[PDB]
């Protein structure tokens, strides 16, 4: 554990890009996380909200 | 049944074409919530209830 300072710099990065994926797959207060499976199930007029 | 007593029947293994339903000019009221009265028939249920 000699190079602290690049692992940690490492280790922020990894984090950021893990919570990016993971408020990827945030649901916002809607029926899904997903749009394929939105569109699929409802109709645009009603689906765009 | 009435409302105190309302039935549920759990159907599965079932092939479902709800065009028919819908286009059957016979329900007055077709409030579909949750997913829309068209375009349903690219769906598959887990299982439904009635």
């Amino acid at each position: 554990s000699a190079l602290g300072k690049l692992q940690d710099v490492v280790n922020q990065n990894a984090q950021a890009l893990n919570t990016l994926v993971k408020q990827l797959s945030s649901n916002f207060g809607a029926i899904s996380s997903v749009l394929n499976d939105i569109l699929s199930r409802l109709d645009p007029p009603e689906a765009e909200v | 049944a009435s409302v105190y007593a309302w039935n549920r029947k759990r159907i599965s293994n079932c092939v479902a074409d709800y065009s028919v339903l819908y286009n059957s000019a016979s329900f007055s009221t077709f409030k579909c919530y949750g997913v829309s009265p068209t375009k349903l028939n690219d769906l598959c249920f887990t299982n439904v209830y009635a």
